[PDB]
């Protein structure tokens, strides 16, 4: 501000948003894709 | 003097007052 | 007095607090005035 | 590829060709405002530049 | 000992130079601006006060250090004096204590002997005219001094400047009241110690009188001489009022008015970050989400550092209880980011519907939120990652079966799967039907939004904002 | 000194009648010392503290009787000595439940915005201690379940203590809110499904909703006719008032001019 | 919430209560806001002996919340209590509106020019001549014939 | 639809070269 309360108290970072989903969801994936094929 | 003052201190604030109307129709009606 | 000068004094606060929004008023007009005389000068420019 | 419009029915069993291509309202308008975000933020510079 | 030695000198003729014109170019500046014009105030060295002071609150603000002996404070607290123009052999008195110190033995004149020397400006017989030039005599000494915090026996010398500091606001009141205007400079100038009326008091306790004393402030300057000075006041009390308990939520409610206007710019945005905080724990949604975006968009200018990006992560708070929010990495900053890794895979926890993995987050990032008191949340958040759950399949499936959404939601019951669509449709949060014979969930897909009728009652109020922007723009050019 | 007090205090009392003698004798104690401004000299709120056990009590007299008023008066009491200028008092057991007896009757009136106040006073006071203020803020999350269900689980083992005067209210506002929060809309809720939240067997008040929805009362099922419910156009008139817009609209244009 | 005391209707305690409201208002000036509808009813009743007194508080919640004429109405409805405070700015506030108020009903009864004039309280047309006595005894000759022009009678 | 579309892009018009044009005047003035 600088004043009052708060001084007393591409890029991958940004595709990160993209691939943080990924980390929780789906992996990313390809063998457990890879393993669709003979289980049904 | 001061309450004198304060009724001597409207008339051309009132004058000038009046004269924001002044401008604004005439140049209204300049306008057109 | 204190009734007073500063209650007075009050008074002659309002007068200037409007005076002073009459002041505004007049310079939002001053520039008004250039705008009002340039489309006049333009009036005479199209009857030049 | 666009060389037919419409649209089929799997339940009952029927093609319907239906079409409304041209919009000459949408297309023309948001597209300048697209372009008027672009002559706005190439003032962006004059504006900040100016003050400080 | 040669080397050092004469390094010494050179140093202190720096603010010999750019420190001596900073108050008595703008001060001996402001004294013409004061006398006449005066319109509006502008007085244009108020705001440029704010471009010194806060320059000087990082270097090199009166000391420093800077190799000097630290007698810029007595020097021109002393001979002001003041009389016509005379006044100028005051600042070659001043220059003439400048090779005072890089002559003779130089002495340390603040602390202890400060005392006498905030009486002298009254004592000199006299001021006579502007006390924000003896009010800034009484702070810009001693005010940036105060970034030092030894806290040792200098606190009560703080706190008896602030005694000859009220002894200004004693002359603020009395004194003028005919076309001041110089409450209005002062209005900038007596929020600052204002505000460190309050760093004063963090640093040892709460006010209990000062805040009786805000409430006097605020009250008096209403409606006689209003200009920023309510609103500054309004800041310190949303702050204090805010982290310390009670009743202060509704306060705001006769508080307001608005206070209009707004002065100035980011002072009302983070104003609006700070009753958003309130709204927060209002539970309010809808109004807090506008109010913190808004702060957002409305906070110049930045750097440096954390001062916004800190401000900036307990704002998205309100986000994190809206329901639908994408991953906030986008707000981080690298020097924020090791501060906000608790708070990061945080909303990596709300984006998810996973009990384990929500639990844990608070379990092990608890040590983060105790510092942030924003435990508040964390109790009925779950309630509002179900709800991003359910809004998600609702809009990703026309039917959702009871039976399929209990294990993918893992709620494992059918029946408290009935009880929360049974409060969503009275929270409006889905149209969806339920048919209860086993039971199961049919529902159908919501539609008639399309073009015509609402979205063009929405730009009714697009343009009509517009129109007003149009108003603000003539406004402001009417003002050259 | 003063007294007799504390005597009539382990007792209790049998009726309103002694109730109304304590209130008479804490008369006395306004007409000198009153509430404040009195500083102190903390011993001088000594008594003050002997006044807040029987302002506790009093309390719980107030809610015996019923009265909102009376218990109002007597709970602030309590409120504004834990809110008073000196913080630095003798400890009660009773200085939590107490909280919540103001709580869950401010839950009981549905207050959304003073609920998370009471809280902001001592927000770490209430998570990892005070387990008479977690158990509200525990079944305050059972509202967001919903309960219905999960209430009469929690209600099994309650202290409470008093709880049981502000409990019935949370159940009677919950019993109206089972018929508005089943529909609108659902198809239709056939007769077992409603009634197992109504518990009972078969009341006079779900007698009552068969009567006062209307709504439909069918045979071992309801219905939400007609339909909906009432199928909103909503209106055309609104085509008029847009009309009415441009009118202030072109209004707008006239002002730049 | 010292509201919750005032449901005893004995005035005894009433003068307590305002001993305690005068006070601790500054903090509270939020929560009387709730509490104005009961000050009207201590107000209106004619038995309660603190009507004067508490049309003084009821003038500084409202001068608080912003009111300026409703400030008057019970500013002229406080009796004595009205005229008897000098101190600070809440005497020039509320004396100001009424002089304001006189002035410009003075002015409108002189336009009438005769007959029909409006009710005049004796208070509003008091503390004019009343304190109109410190012009007599300050001496100042310059605020002496400022009043007289401003009253226009 | 062609009310608020050209009145958004008539406002780009109007405040954007206003404040331009106001800011170059007024503050290179003095």
């Amino acid at each position: 501000m600088s004043e009052k309360k708060q001084p007393v108290d591409e890029d991958n970072w940004d595709d990160d948003n993209v691939e943080d989903d990924f980390s929780n969801q789906l992996r990313a994936e390809l063998e457990k894709h890879g393993y669709k094929m003979e289980t049904s | 003097d001061l309450y004198s003052r304060y009724k001597k201190l409207q008339q051309e604030l009132e004058f000038l007052e009046v004269q924001e109307e002044y401008i604004k129709d005439e140049q209204k009606n300049l306008k057109k | 007095l204190e009734e007073g000068k500063a209650g007075s004094g009050l008074r002659q606060y309002y007068l200037s607090k409007i005076e002073e929004l009459q002041l505004i008023v007049n310079d939002k007009s001053q520039n008004l005035r250039r705008l009002q005389a340039q489309r006049n000068e333009l009036n005479a420019k199209v009857r030049l | 590829d666009k060389k037919f419009h419409g649209i089929l029915d799997q339940g009952e069993g029927v093609l319907i060709i239906f079409d409304e291509p041209p919009v000459d309202k949408t297309y023309e308008a948001a597209l300048e405002t697209i372009q008027n975000m672009s002559k706005v933020v190439d003032s962006l510079y004059n504006k900040a530049k100016k003050l400080t | 000992p040669p080397g050092g030695g004469e390094q010494e000198p050179p140093p202190p003729p720096a603010p010999q130079d750019v420190e001596m014109k900073e108050e008595a170019a703008t001060g001996g500046g402001s004294t013409g601006e004061a006398d006449g014009k005066t319109a509006a105030a502008a007085a244009e060295h108020s705001q440029r006060e704010l471009d010194t002071v806060t320059l000087e609150d990082i270097k090199e603000h009166v000391k420093q250090l800077e190799k000097a002996v630290s007698g810029k404070e007595p020097r021109f607290v002393l001979r002001a004096l003041r009389m016509l123009p005379s006044t100028s052999r005051r600042l070659n008195h001043y220059v003439l204590y400048k090779a005072v110190q890089g002559f003779f033995t130089s002495n340390n004149a603040t602390r202890d002997f400060l005392l006498p020397f905030l009486e002298e400006p009254m004592d000199t017989e006299a001021d006579l005219q502007f006390r924000p030039r003896t009010g800034k005599a009484a702070s810009t000494p001693l005010l940036p001094e105060v970034e030092a915090y030894l806290q040792l026996l200098v606190v009560i010398f703080m706190m008896n400047s602030k005694r000859y500091k009220e002894a200004q606001k004693i002359s603020d009141d009395l004194m003028q009241k005919i076309s001041t205007q110089n409450r209005r400079a002062l209005d900038l100038v007596a929020a600052k110690c204002y505000y460190y009326h309050a760093r004063v008091y963090e640093f040892l306790d709460k006010l209990d009188v000062v805040r009786s004393f805000l409430h006097a402030r605020l009250r008096t300057a209403t409606l006689r001489h209003d200009a920023d000075g309510q609103a500054t006041l309004l800041n310190l009390l949303l702050r204090n009022y805010l982290h310390y308990s009670l009743y202060d939520q509704a306060e705001k409610l006769v508080s307001k008015s608005v206070f209009p206007e707004q002065a100035n710019n980011n002072e009302w945005a983070r104003y609006l970050y700070y009753t958003g905080r309130i709204k927060a724990i209002q539970l309010e949604y809808s109004e807090a989400r506008r109010t913190m975006t808004n702060a957002l968009r409305k906070a110049p200018q930045h750097t440096a550092v954390g001062f916004k990006q800190t401000v900036h992560k307990l704002l998205i708070v309100v986000e994190l209880l809206l329901g639908e929010i994408p991953d906030r990495l986008q707000f981080r900053q690298p020097s924020l980011k090791r501060s906000l890794m608790p708070y990061f895979l945080l909303t990596q926890a709300v984006r998810t519907g996973n009990l384990a993995k929500f639990n844990q987050v608070l379990d092990q990032f608890g040590e983060k939120f105790q510092a942030d008191g924003t435990y508040t949340l964390i109790i009925r958040l779950r309630h509002n990652v179900i709800k991003t759950g359910v809004r998600m399949i609702s809009l990703s499936y026309s039917r959702i079966s009871l039976a399929d959404i209990a294990q993918k939601l893992q709620l494992d019951s059918p029946e408290d799967a009935e009880f929360i669509v049974a409060k969503a449709i009275r929270d409006g949060v889905i149209e969806a039907s339920i048919n209860h014979e086993k039971g199961y969930v049919q529902s159908k897909e919501m539609i008639d939004i399309y073009s015509t009728r609402e979205p063009q009652l929405a730009f009714h109020q697009r343009i009509s904002f517009c129109l007003d922007i149009h108003n603000m723009s003539v406004k402001a050019m009417r003002f050259p | 000194m003063y007294e007799q007090l504390k005597g009539e205090w382990n007792r209790k009392s049998p009726n309103l009648s002694k109730c109304g003698e304590e209130l008479g004798r804490l008369k006395l104690v306004l007409l000198e010392l009153n509430f404040l401004p009195t500083t102190g000299t903390k011993l001088t709120k000594q008594q003050l503290i002997l006044a807040r056990d029987i302002l506790e009590i009093g309390a719980q007299w107030s809610i015996l009787r019923k009265d909102i008023p009376s218990f109002e008066r007597y709970m602030a009491q309590l409120k504004c000595y834990y809110f008073d200028y000196k913080e630095q008092l003798p400890e009660s057991a009773y200085m939590h439940q107490l909280l919540g007896l103001n709580l869950l009757f401010l839950l009981s009136q549905n207050r959304v915005a003073e609920f998370h106040t009471e809280l902001e006073r001592l927000p770490a006071k209430d998570i990892q201690t005070n387990v008479y203020i977690k158990h509200p803020v525990s079944l305050e999350q059972y509202l967001m379940e919903g309960s219905y269900n999960k209430v009469f689980l929690a209600k099994g083992n309650i202290p409470a203590e008093s709880y049981t005067f502000f409990i019935d209210i949370l159940l009677d506002t919950i019993r109206d809110e089972i018929a508005g929060c089943i529909e609108k809309a659902y198809e239709k809720i056939l007769f077992t499904e409603a009634t197992r939240i109504l518990f009972f067997n078969t009341p006079k008040k779900m007698t009552d909703y068969a009567k006062k929805r209307g709504w439909v009362l069918g045979p071992n099922n309801y219905y939400s006719f007609a339909s909906q419910q009432q199928k909103p156009e909503d209106t055309t008139i609104p085509s008029t008032e847009l009309a009415k817009q441009v009118i202030e609209y072109a209004r707008q244009l006239e002002m730049i001019v | 919430g010292i509201i919750s005391l005032l449901d005893e209707d004995e005035p005894q305690l009433k003068e307590f209560a305002l001993h305690k409201l005068n006070a601790v208002v500054n903090d509270f000036w939020a929560e009387i806001s709730e509490s104005v509808d009961k000050i009207e009813v201590l107000y209106e009743d004619e038995g309660f002996r603190s009507r004067q007194f508490a049309a003084l508080v009821a003038s500084k919640v409202f001068y608080h919340l912003g009111a300026f004429e409703e400030s008057l109405n019970y500013a002229l409805g406080a009796g004595d209590l009205f005229n008897v405070n000098d101190n600070s700015e809440y005497v020039e506030t509320i004396i100001a509106k009424c002089i304001d108020h006189y002035t410009k009903q003075c002015v409108e009864n002189a336009d009438l020019p005769e007959g029909e004039k409006k009710p005049i309280d004796q208070r509003l047309e008091g503390i004019v001549n009343k304190m109109f006595q410190r012009c007599l005894d300050d001496h100042k000759y310059k605020q002496a014939i400022g009043i007289a022009l401003e009253t226009r009678r | 639809y062609l009310a608020s579309l050209i009145r958004s892009v008539v406002a780009l018009h109007n405040l954007i070269n206003n404040k331009i044009a106001n800011r170059d005047a007024e503050k290179k003035e003095g």
